[PDB]
RNA sequence: CCGAGGGUAGGGCCCGUGACUGGGGCGAAGUCGUAACAAGGUAGCUGUACCGGAAGGUGCGGCUGGAU
RNA sequence: UGGGAGAGGGUGGUGGAAUUCCCGGAGUAGCGGUGAAAUGCGCAGAUACCGGGAGGAACGCCGAUGGCGAAGGCAGCCACCUGGUCCACCCGUGACGCUGAGGCGCGAAAGCGUGGGGAGCAAACCGGAUUAGAUACCCGGGUAGUCCACGCCCUAAACG
RNA sequence: CGAUGUCGGCUCGUCGCAUCCUGGGGCUGAAGAAGGUCCCAAGGGUUGGGCUGUUCGCCCAUUAAAGCGGCACGCGAGCUG
RNA sequence: GAAUGCCGGCAUGAGUAACGAUAAAGAGGGUGAGAAUCCCUCUCGCCGUAAGCCCAAGGGUUCCUACGCAAUGGUCGUCAGCGUAGGGUUAGGCGGGACCUAAGGUGAAGCCGAAAGGCGUAGCCGAAGGGCAGCCGGUUAAUAUUCCGGCCCUUCCCGCAGGUGCGAUGGGGGGACGCUCUAGGCUAGGGGGACCGGAGCCAUGGACGAGCCCGGCCAGAAGCGCAGGGUGGGAGGUAGGCAAAUCCGCCUCCCAACAAGCUCUGCGUGGUGGGGAAGCCCGGGUGACAACCCCCCGAAGCCAGGGAGCCAAGAAAAGCCUCUAAGCACAACCUGCGGGAACCCGUACCGCAAACCGACACAGGUGGGCGGGUGCAAGAGCACUCAGGCGCGCGGGAGAACCCUCGCCAAGGAACUCUGCAAGUUGGCCCCGUAACUUCGGGAGAAGGGGUGCUCCCUGGGGUGAUGAGCCCCGGGGAGCCGCAGUGAACAGGCUCUGGCGACUGUUUACCAAAAACACAGCUCUCUGCGAACUCGUAAGAGGAGGUAUAGGGAGCGACGCUUGCCCGGUGCCGGAAGGUCAAGGGGAGGGGUGCAAGCCCCGAACCGAAGCCCCGGUGAACGGCGGCCGUAACUAUAACGGUCCUAAGGUAGCGAAAUUCCUUGUCGGGUAAGUUCCGACCUGCACGAAAAGCGUAACGACCGGAGCGCUGUCUCGGCGAGGGACCCGGUGAAAUUGAACUGGCCGUGAAGAUGCGGCCUACCCGUGGCAGGACGAAAAGACCCCGUGGAGCUUUACUGCAGCC
RNA sequence: GAGCUAGCCCUGGCCAGGGUGAAGCUGGGGUGAGACCCAGUGGAGGCCCGAACCGGUGGGGGAUGCAAACCCCUCGGAUGA
C-alpha cells in the first residue's frame, strides 16, 4: 500500500513510499553482507558503457541464495523479512534447523514464524523449492532456473512470476513474466508462489533528486545534442527526427528486432512476449 | 582566481617519476632521449 | 476620553453599461433534407456515451406509453 | 421455542456446452455474405472434418403467468460467512407504536481514476453496398468499453 | 578590403534658401478682418508630450511658427548602443 | 634600403602616464657621510569569525645573530624575506614507517593479443579511513608533547611467582559505520560577585567609597564520587560456520532482566608539581607567603558503540577476544612483579600570504581547528572594542576644468529613456489585519496599518538553588519624562494589477548569451528470456548486474487537468515455408588448345542453389502528409445545400494578427490628453493545431511584455559640497606609435575627400593646461563580400570504401 | 597531459541563527463500528528568511588593469539533483 504525502512542498505532491509493512527487521544480517562495488557505469577500461550511471547512495549487497537445492530436506524458519536496497523484491531472513542462515527473496504471502523446505519431495507451499517436473501444473511460481544448478534466473523482481503451463517430456512450459512461453528443463529449480512488494510499481519517484539518490543520472535526449553527438543532434530550432528515430550509435530504435537470428536457445522459445 | 599549477609532491612524483617512466615503453623513449641529449636532469626532482 | 465627519487602505452585495459572444421567443407564402405520428416504411421512448450540416445515427442498459 | 421456502447478499472454489486463436493430421476450390451483391478471407492450402492446447465471457434443458429482495437488481454447481421472511406453539416484555423535514447508507447502464484482463460483442473509426445524398438502416473489419480489484459518478420510461 | 565603423538617439553646432514665423512688397475672384498667389529677405526664431529602436509618420496640448535640405544620410580616438 | 624580414644596439613618445586598494597620520629623541622612509617614546587611525592564533599543503634557509648597501625593494634606506659569514631544527608516547585494509594500482595461477602489450581470483602495494602508549610547566638570540622538571604510560626481550590444554595466516565474535531530530549528566568557554589578593589613585565641580583600577587558576597515578557506554548466567541436544572445536549458529529446559554484577570510558576529586595581573622600576625585577573562593550562562565538544523517527537502507582489513588443527604438553600461553631493550624519516621558518598558485613584495585564488566582550530579538550578521596585529615601500603642496566614489537640493515628480537603466522608496522585531484564485499546501511578509526610548510603581511564570535569597530567562498592568526623530548609529523587502514562456527546486555557453535552452518527476513507443539487449575492447575481459520483464537498453514527450482526430500509395520497421531475381558452389548439355595415342589442359548451356531485393500484408506517441474550381436562400450579403476535378487522406477538438500575420500600426473594444507596444475580441490562419504534443493551469522565476501606486537629480535643469585623482614642487620613470618633416585656412587641381600642387588668404619664435573636427589618426595582412580547381566541421536516397550486422 | 576543467569511484570534512509546522502519536468528540473533526504533542521538507560556503542577475568602475576576467553596489542557492 504505497503511501501518500500533503502537498506541502511542489514534490510531496506526488511523491508515494513503499509502506515497509512486511518489514520485520531494519538492520541486516552481517554475516550475509558485503560491500557492493559501485561502477558508475564505467567498466575495466574506465570508459562509461552504461550511460548515466553513478551517484547513488551507499549500498550493501545481501548475499541471496539463488540455488536453494544446497540444503535439499532441511526445514528452515522464516525469521525476518528485510528490506534489500539492490533489489526490487523483499527478501527473507532464514533460520535453518541447522544454523545455518541464509537469504531468499520474500514471496508473496509469506509469513514470520513460518517453515520453509526445499526438495523434490517438498509440500506445495508458498516459499518452497523443488524441481519443475515436481511441481503441478498450473502452479505459479518465481525464483526459476532456467538450466539446473545453474541458479534462479528469471521472475526475480518485485510482483512477477512464472505460471506452469504444461509438460513435454524433461521440459515443462513456463508462461513467464514477459508472456513469452517457454519451455525450462524438469529439474530447474523453482519457488512456490510469486515475488512479493507487488506495488512496487506504483511508487511515484515524485522528483528528480529522487533518480538521484537511485544513483541514476539526467538522461539528455538525443534531440538536444548536436550532429556531432547524435542522429539526432542539430537543426535550427526544434526539429522533428528527420529520418528514422535512432540510437546515438546510429541504428534504428522503434520496431528493430534484436534477439540474434541464430540463438540456440530458439528452439526452447515456444511463443514470444505479447503486448 | 584558481590557477593551473597546483603543486602536489606526490602527484608529481607518481606522474612524471623516475619509475613511472620505466614502467612503460613511451616512457623509457623519453628516459633514453633525454639520455641522449645530456639532460642533468632525466625526470623532475620533486621532495618526497 | 468619546465624538459628526473628512482622509488612507482593503473587502462584501446590488444596479446600470460593454467590443464581442451563447442560446431563447416571435415573425402569411425562403433554402436543406424527412426525424416523429400508420410496423411512419430501421417500433418508439429513454439515462448515458461517442459521432454527424441538420433533424438525427449508433453503442450499452432500461420502459411499453409497441405492432403484428 | 421448533420448523420452512427461496436466482436475497458477500468470499473462495469448480463443471460442462459454445466462439476465437494456436499446433498436429486429413483434404481441395472455394468460403463468407446478401434483397441481390461487393468489400473480406482462400492454392502462401481457406471453408467443411478429426485430435491436442490456450484463454475470456456467459451459464442451455430445468425455467414457469415461477421464486427472493426495500429498491437498483439476483439464474451452472459446490462449501463457508450473512440478511430478510413466513408458519406453528400461544411460552416471555407490557403500547416499548406509526410516520419521518434534515442526516446516513444502498442505487441498472453509461461514464471517470489506478492497476489487471481481453474470447465473443461493439460506440468511435475504416471499408463494401444502397441512394439524389446515406456522416444511416444491410455487409466485412474495428478501438474504447463490455469482464475483475479498489475508488469515483448518483442518473433513468430507478414504472405498478 | 596590411579596415574610409554601420541605423536611430544624445551632445555640440555651422552652412544653403527652393522661406515655416517674424520684416518689406506687387496681383487678387483684395469691402473690412482673414486668406490665396508670386516677389525681396537667411537677422533672429522655429515648444512640450503619447506610440514605436525607429529616421519618418500618426495623435494630444499648444504656438508667431511648429521650415526643408548640406556638412562622410555632420558628429562612436565625444557618449549611447 | 625595404621582405608587419632576423639578431643586437640606440632613439621618439617624456621628465609625460604611473609609483598597485582613500585604514592616516603628527611630533620628540637616537643612529649615521646621508634619514618623511631605520630604532625608541608619546599622540592619532585601521582589523578584531581578522587584517589575530594554531594545523595541513605547497615553498625550501626565507629562521636567529654580526657585519653590509652595488643591485633587488616601484621612492629613500642607516632597513629588509637582499649581499657575506657564523649559529639554529634533539621524540619509545607528535606525524609517517618496521600495522591494517578503500577506490585504484600491481599481480603466483590463468586468459588474450602481429611486436610493443591488454586482462586477471588470491596475494601485495595504496590513507586525511581503522589501529596505537604524554600531559602540565620551565628553558634558548633561534627547537621543544622532542631538552629539562614533575607526574603518567607502551611494546619487545629475559628472569621470578601464580594460573591454564598451550597452540593459527584456519573457524567465530568484535572491529562496523546512514540522514534528520534529540535526553540526561558533564567539560571548554563566558558573565557577575558587597567575597579574597594587589602597586597605587582621589584629578577639573563632586566622591576616602560596599570607590577606581588589576587578578582570583593549570596539570595530576592509584582510590573514591557523579554520569554514561558495552554485556544475560546455567544445562541438554546438534547434521550448519568447506578439517577440528568446549567457540559461533540453531532447537530445548531452568534462573536471572526498566536492574544488578562485571567491564570500559568521560567528568569531579585527588599525593604532588606548576602558574600567578595591574602598576612601578631598569626581555628583566618587584608586586607576592599573591589571592586562587561563591553564584550564574553554557556548547555544535565529552560520556558514545546514547536515544527516537525515517527511507534513499548507510566500507574493508588488522589490532583485540574466543575456538580449536597440526604440534607440544622439560614446552607454550595467561596474570602479577623485576631488570634490561626500544630503530629509521620529519620537526627551522612562511602558511588567506611579501616566503604558496597567479612572470611582480600582483586589490585575484588556497582545505581543517580556535576565534573573547557589549548592544542590536537570535547569530559566525552589524557597530565598537580585548588579546594580538596593522596604517597597506613615494612623498610635499595646491584647492581649476574634467573623471571617479560619496552627501544634499527649491517647485515639479518618469516629463528621462529602448527600458524607472541608475538611484530613491521600503526595510528588524511585536501586534492588528489581509483579496482574486487554488492542486486546499498555498497565494502571504499579500496588501494596509499601529507599536518600538527612558523613569518610577504594582505584578505573573520558568531555570538554578532548597520550597527561600541571590543570579538568570519569558512576560503582564498602572503612571510619567524628553527630543524633530526611540530597530534614534550600523546591518535588514518598495508594492499592486495583468499577459507571454517554462509546472516546480535544479543545469548551462570557465572569459560577451542563465534564457523561453538542458535536466526533471510523469506519459508513450520500442528492443531485451539472460552467456539478455546494448556499450567499450582486435581479443581476453569488462560494464549491463552479482540485476532478471514491477528489470535493463534506446527514442520522443515533459508536473497536473481535459484531450490527442483522418491518411499505410512513398520511406522505415514488423510479419509472410508461395512466386520472381539472385554470388560462391553444385551440375556438365556442348564446344576448344595440344599430343601418334592414352591423356593432359581450357571454355561452358539447361537445372539445383542464401541473405538481400522484388512481391503480399501490418504498423503513427514510426519518417511523414492532412485539396481545387463553380453554383445556390423571397432585400442585399453570406452560403446549412449542390455540381465537378483530384487525392494515400483532404486539418477534427481546441486555439488564432499569436515568441507564428506578409499586406499590418488589419478591425472593433479597453486603458491614455494622446497607445506602431499592451490587454480583450473578430477570423480571408501569407504561413496554428494535437507527445518536433493541442488547449488550460494554483505555485514558482535575478526570464520577456503592458499598467498603476509609492519615491526619487532619471529628467525640466542644474547648483553646491566631500574625498581619490587631474594641477604644482622633490624622488623614481614606462607604452603602443614613429619614411623623414622646416607639418596653416579657403577655393580649385589631383587615383575622384590635399599641411606637402595652383591661385589667393592668413601667419613673429617656444611652451603649459584643456577639447577632440582632421592627420582617410592607432590597434588587428577585413571576421562582411568575392576569388583560390585553399582548409576544416557537419549532412545525405552524392560517389567510393570500411567497421559492424545478415 | 584530467596538479586546469568535466564525469565517476574511494575516504573524510562543512552548512551561524531565525521561520513555517506534514505524517504519526495522545486525548476529546463522532459512529453500530467507521470515516472523519478538534486540541495537544511532534518535527517532515530538491519548504521560507539569512551568514559562512557555492554562485554570477542588473548597473557602475576597470580597459598599456590591482587583475590575460579583477573591484564596488545589487542579486541567486544556501539539508541538497
Ligand atoms: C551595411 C554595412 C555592413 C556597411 C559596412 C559597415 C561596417 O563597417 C564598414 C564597412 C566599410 N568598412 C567599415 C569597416 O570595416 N568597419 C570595421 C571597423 O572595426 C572597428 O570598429 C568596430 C567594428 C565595426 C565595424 C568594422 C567592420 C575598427 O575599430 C574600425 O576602425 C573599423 O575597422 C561597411
Ligand atoms: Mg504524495
Ligand atoms: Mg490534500
Ligand atoms: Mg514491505
Ligand atoms: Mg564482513
Ligand atoms: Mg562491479
Ligand atoms: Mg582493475
Ligand atoms: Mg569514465
Ligand atoms: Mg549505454
Ligand atoms: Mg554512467
Ligand atoms: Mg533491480
Ligand atoms: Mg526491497
Ligand atoms: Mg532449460
Ligand atoms: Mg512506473
Ligand atoms: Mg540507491
Ligand atoms: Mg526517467
Ligand atoms: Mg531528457
Ligand atoms: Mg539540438
Ligand atoms: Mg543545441
Ligand atoms: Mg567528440
Ligand atoms: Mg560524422
Ligand atoms: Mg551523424
Ligand atoms: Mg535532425
Ligand atoms: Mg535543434
Ligand atoms: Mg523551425
Ligand atoms: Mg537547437
Ligand atoms: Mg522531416
Ligand atoms: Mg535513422
Ligand atoms: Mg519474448
Ligand atoms: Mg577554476
Ligand atoms: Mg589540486
Ligand atoms: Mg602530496
Ligand atoms: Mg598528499
Ligand atoms: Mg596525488
Ligand atoms: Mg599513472
Ligand atoms: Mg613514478
Ligand atoms: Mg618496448
Ligand atoms: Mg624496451
Ligand atoms: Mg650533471
Ligand atoms: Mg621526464
Ligand atoms: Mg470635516
Ligand atoms: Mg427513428
Ligand atoms: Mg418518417
Ligand atoms: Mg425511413
Ligand atoms: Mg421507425
Ligand atoms: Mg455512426
Ligand atoms: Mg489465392
Ligand atoms: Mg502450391
Ligand atoms: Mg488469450
Ligand atoms: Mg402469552
Ligand atoms: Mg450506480
Ligand atoms: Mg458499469
Ligand atoms: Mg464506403
Ligand atoms: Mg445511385
Ligand atoms: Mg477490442
Ligand atoms: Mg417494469
Ligand atoms: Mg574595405
Ligand atoms: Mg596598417
Ligand atoms: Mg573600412
Ligand atoms: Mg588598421
Ligand atoms: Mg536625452
Ligand atoms: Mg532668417
Ligand atoms: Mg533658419
Ligand atoms: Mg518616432
Ligand atoms: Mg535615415
Ligand atoms: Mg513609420
Ligand atoms: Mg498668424
Ligand atoms: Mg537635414
Ligand atoms: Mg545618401
Ligand atoms: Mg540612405
Ligand atoms: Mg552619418
Ligand atoms: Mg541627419
Ligand atoms: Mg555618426
Ligand atoms: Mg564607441
Ligand atoms: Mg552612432
Ligand atoms: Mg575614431
Ligand atoms: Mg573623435
Ligand atoms: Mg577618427
Ligand atoms: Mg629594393
Ligand atoms: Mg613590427
Ligand atoms: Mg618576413
Ligand atoms: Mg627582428
Ligand atoms: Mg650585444
Ligand atoms: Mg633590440
Ligand atoms: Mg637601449
Ligand atoms: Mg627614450
Ligand atoms: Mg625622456
Ligand atoms: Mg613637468
Ligand atoms: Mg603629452
Ligand atoms: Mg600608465
Ligand atoms: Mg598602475
Ligand atoms: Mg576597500
Ligand atoms: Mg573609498
Ligand atoms: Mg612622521
Ligand atoms: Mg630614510
Ligand atoms: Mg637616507
Ligand atoms: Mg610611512
Ligand atoms: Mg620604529
Ligand atoms: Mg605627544
Ligand atoms: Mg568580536
Ligand atoms: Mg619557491
Ligand atoms: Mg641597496
Ligand atoms: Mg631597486
Ligand atoms: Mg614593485
Ligand atoms: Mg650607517
Ligand atoms: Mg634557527
Ligand atoms: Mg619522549
Ligand atoms: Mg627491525
Ligand atoms: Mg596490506
Ligand atoms: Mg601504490
Ligand atoms: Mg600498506
Ligand atoms: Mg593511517
Ligand atoms: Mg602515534
Ligand atoms: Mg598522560
Ligand atoms: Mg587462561
Ligand atoms: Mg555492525
Ligand atoms: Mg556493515
Ligand atoms: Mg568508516
Ligand atoms: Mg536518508
Ligand atoms: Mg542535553
Ligand atoms: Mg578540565
Ligand atoms: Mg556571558
Ligand atoms: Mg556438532
Ligand atoms: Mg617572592
Ligand atoms: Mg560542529
Ligand atoms: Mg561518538
Ligand atoms: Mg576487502
Ligand atoms: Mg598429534
Ligand atoms: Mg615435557
Ligand atoms: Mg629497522
Ligand atoms: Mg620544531
Ligand atoms: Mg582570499
Ligand atoms: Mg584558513
Ligand atoms: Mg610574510
Ligand atoms: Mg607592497
Ligand atoms: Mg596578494
Ligand atoms: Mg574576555
Ligand atoms: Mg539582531
Ligand atoms: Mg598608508
Ligand atoms: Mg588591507
Ligand atoms: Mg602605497
Ligand atoms: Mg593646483
Ligand atoms: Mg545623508
Ligand atoms: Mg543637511
Ligand atoms: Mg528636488
Ligand atoms: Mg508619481
Ligand atoms: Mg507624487
Ligand atoms: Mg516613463
Ligand atoms: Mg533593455
Ligand atoms: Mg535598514
Ligand atoms: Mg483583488
Ligand atoms: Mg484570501
Ligand atoms: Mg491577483
Ligand atoms: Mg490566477
Ligand atoms: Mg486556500
Ligand atoms: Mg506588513
Ligand atoms: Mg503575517
Ligand atoms: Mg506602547
Ligand atoms: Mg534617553
Ligand atoms: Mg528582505
Ligand atoms: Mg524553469
Ligand atoms: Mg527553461
Ligand atoms: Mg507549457
Ligand atoms: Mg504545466
Ligand atoms: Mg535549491
Ligand atoms: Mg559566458
Ligand atoms: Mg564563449
Ligand atoms: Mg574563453
Ligand atoms: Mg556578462
Ligand atoms: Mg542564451
Ligand atoms: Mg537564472
Ligand atoms: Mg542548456
Ligand atoms: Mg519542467
Ligand atoms: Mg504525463
Ligand atoms: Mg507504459
Ligand atoms: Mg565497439
Ligand atoms: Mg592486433
Ligand atoms: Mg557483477
Ligand atoms: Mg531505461
Ligand atoms: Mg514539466
Ligand atoms: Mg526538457
Ligand atoms: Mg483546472
Ligand atoms: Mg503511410
Ligand atoms: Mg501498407
Ligand atoms: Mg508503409
Ligand atoms: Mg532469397
Ligand atoms: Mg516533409
Ligand atoms: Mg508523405
Ligand atoms: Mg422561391
Ligand atoms: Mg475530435
Ligand atoms: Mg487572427
Ligand atoms: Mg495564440
Ligand atoms: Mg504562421
Ligand atoms: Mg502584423
Ligand atoms: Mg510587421
Ligand atoms: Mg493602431
Ligand atoms: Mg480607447
Ligand atoms: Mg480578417
Ligand atoms: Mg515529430
Ligand atoms: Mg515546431
Ligand atoms: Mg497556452
Ligand atoms: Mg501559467
Ligand atoms: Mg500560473
Ligand atoms: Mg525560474
Ligand atoms: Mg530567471
Ligand atoms: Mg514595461
Ligand atoms: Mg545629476
Ligand atoms: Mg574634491
Ligand atoms: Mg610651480
Ligand atoms: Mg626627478
Ligand atoms: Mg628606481
Ligand atoms: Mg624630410
Ligand atoms: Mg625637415
Ligand atoms: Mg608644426
Ligand atoms: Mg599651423
Ligand atoms: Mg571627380
Ligand atoms: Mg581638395
Ligand atoms: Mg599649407
Ligand atoms: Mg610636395
Ligand atoms: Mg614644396
Ligand atoms: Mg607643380
Ligand atoms: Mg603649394
Ligand atoms: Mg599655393
Ligand atoms: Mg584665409
Ligand atoms: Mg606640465
Ligand atoms: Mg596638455
Ligand atoms: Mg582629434
Ligand atoms: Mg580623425
Ligand atoms: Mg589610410
Ligand atoms: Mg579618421
Ligand atoms: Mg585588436
Ligand atoms: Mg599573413
Ligand atoms: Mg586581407
Ligand atoms: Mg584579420
Ligand atoms: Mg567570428
Ligand atoms: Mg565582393
Ligand atoms: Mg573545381
Ligand atoms: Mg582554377
Ligand atoms: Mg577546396
Ligand atoms: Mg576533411
Ligand atoms: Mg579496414
Ligand atoms: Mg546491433
Ligand atoms: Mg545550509
Ligand atoms: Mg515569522
Ligand atoms: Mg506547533
Ligand atoms: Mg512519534
Ligand atoms: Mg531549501
Ligand atoms: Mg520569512
Ligand atoms: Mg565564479
Ligand atoms: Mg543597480
Ligand atoms: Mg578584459
Ligand atoms: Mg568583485
Ligand atoms: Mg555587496
Ligand atoms: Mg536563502
Ligand atoms: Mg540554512
Amino acid at each position: 500500500a504505497v503511501k501518500k504525502f500533503k502537498p506541502y512542498t511542489p514534490s510531496r505532491r506526488f511523491m508515494t513510499v513503499a509502506d515497509f509493512s512486511e518489514i520485520t527487521k531494519t538492520e541486516p544480517e552481517k554475516s550475509l553482507v558485503k560491500p557492493l562495488k559501485k561502477t558508475g557505469g564505467r567498466n575495466n577500461q574506465g570508459r562509461i558503457t552504461v550511460r548515466f550511471r553513478g551517484g547513488g547512495h551507499k549500498r550493501l549487497y545481501r548475499i541471496i541464495d539463488f540455488k536453494r537445492w544446497d540444503k535439499v530436506g532441511i526445514p528452515a524458519k522464516v525469521a525476518a523479512i528485510e528490506y534489500d536496497p539492490n533489489r526490487s523484491a523483499r527478501i527473507a531472513l532464514l533460520h535453518y534447523v541447522d544454523g545455518e542462515k541464509r537469504y531468499i527473496i520474500a514471496p508473496d504471502g509469506l509469513q514470520v514464524g513460518q517453515q520453509v523446505v526445499a526438495g523434490p519431495d517438498a509440500p506445495i507451499q508458498v516459499g518452497n523449492a523443488l524441481p519443475l517436473r515436481f511441481i503441478p501444473v498450473g502452479t505459479v511460481v518465481h525464483a526459476v532456473e532456467l538450466e539446473p544448478k545453474k541458479g534462479a534466473k528469471l521472475a526475480r523482481a518485485a510482483g512477477t512470476s512464472a505460471q506452469i503451463q504444461g509438460r513435454e517430456g524433461d521440459y515443462v512450459i513456463l508462461r513467464l513474466p514477459s508472456g513469452e512461453l517457454r519451455k525450462v528443463h524438469g529439474e530447474c529449480y523453482a519457488t512456490v508462489g510469486a515475488v512479493g512488494n507487488a506495488d512496487h510499481k506504483n511508487i511515484v519517484l515524485g522528483k528528480a533528486g529522487r533518480s538521484r539518490w537511485l544513483g541514476r543520472r539526467p538522461h539528455v535526449r538525443g534531440a538536444a545534442m548536436n550532429p556531432v553527438d547524435h542522429p539526432h543532434g542539430g537543426g535550427e530550432g526544434r526539429a522533428p527526427r528527420g529520418r528514422p528515430p535512432a540510437s546515438p550509435w546510429g541504428w534504428q530504435t522503434k520496431g528493430l528486432k534484436t534477439r540474434k537470428r541464430r540463438k540456440p536457445s530458439s528452439r526452447f522459445i515456444i511463443a514470444r512476449r505479447k503486448k | 582566481m584558481k590557477r593551473t599549477w597546483q603543486p602536489n609532491r606526490r602527484k608529481r612524483a607518481k606522474t612524471h617519476g623516475f619509475r613511472a617512466r620505466m614502467r612503460t615503453p613511451g616512457g623509457r623513449k623519453v628516459l633514453k632521449r633525454r639520455r641522449q641529449k645530456g639532460r642533468w636532469r632525466l625526470t623532475p626532482a620533486v621532495r618526497k
